[PDB]
């Protein structure tokens, strides 16, 4: 499947889990749309903190 | 054909229908969780 | 007693080690009333003898 995520709000935490537990195990492509982030590049060395 | 216990006027010793169990106690009850609607002001209200 | 699968594969040819299998056929399942699961027992080992 390539199953889509509009919004995370009536997500049992065991329910909400169990998805990512199937990601690993079943080749399954999930989507959110809410959430926000600022990753940045980093260089070889220094790895990653 | 058999006339019902009752309404025949006499008094007997009959059967029952019983079971084996406390029946009460299984170790458990309904186990709920819930998750909480986030914040106010976003909630729908109209659906009439 | 639980082994692991890197010795599996260095133990020694002429030496037999015993490895226990789980029968479990008589087992009393669980309540209606309980909380559920989530991706579980994975098992690696089969005997073929049988």
């Amino acid at each position: 499947v390539h199953m889509t995520i509009n919004e995370r709000a009536g997500m049992s935490k065991l329910v909400a889990d169990n998805i990512i537990a199937s990601v690993i195990k079943s080749n399954w492509v999930v989507d959110i749309h809410d959430i926000e982030y600022t990753a940045e590049v980093m260089t070889p060395s220094e790895g990653y903190t | 054909v058999g006339i019902p216990k009752l309404e025949v006027d006499h008094i007997s010793f009959s059967n029952v229908v019983s079971m084996m169990t406390a029946n009460i106690r299984t170790g458990d009850d309904m186990a709920v969780e819930r998750v909480n609607p986030d914040d106010v002001r976003a909630i729908n209200i109209r659906n009439a | 007693q639980h082994v692991d699968a890197e010795s599996i594969m260095t133990a020694p040819k002429g030496k037999l080690f015993h490895l226990q299998f789980m029968d479990g056929l008589l087992r009393p399942e669980p309540s209606a009333f309980d909380p559920p699961a989530s991706g579980e027992d994975m098992r690696l080992i089969y005997p073929l003898q049988p």
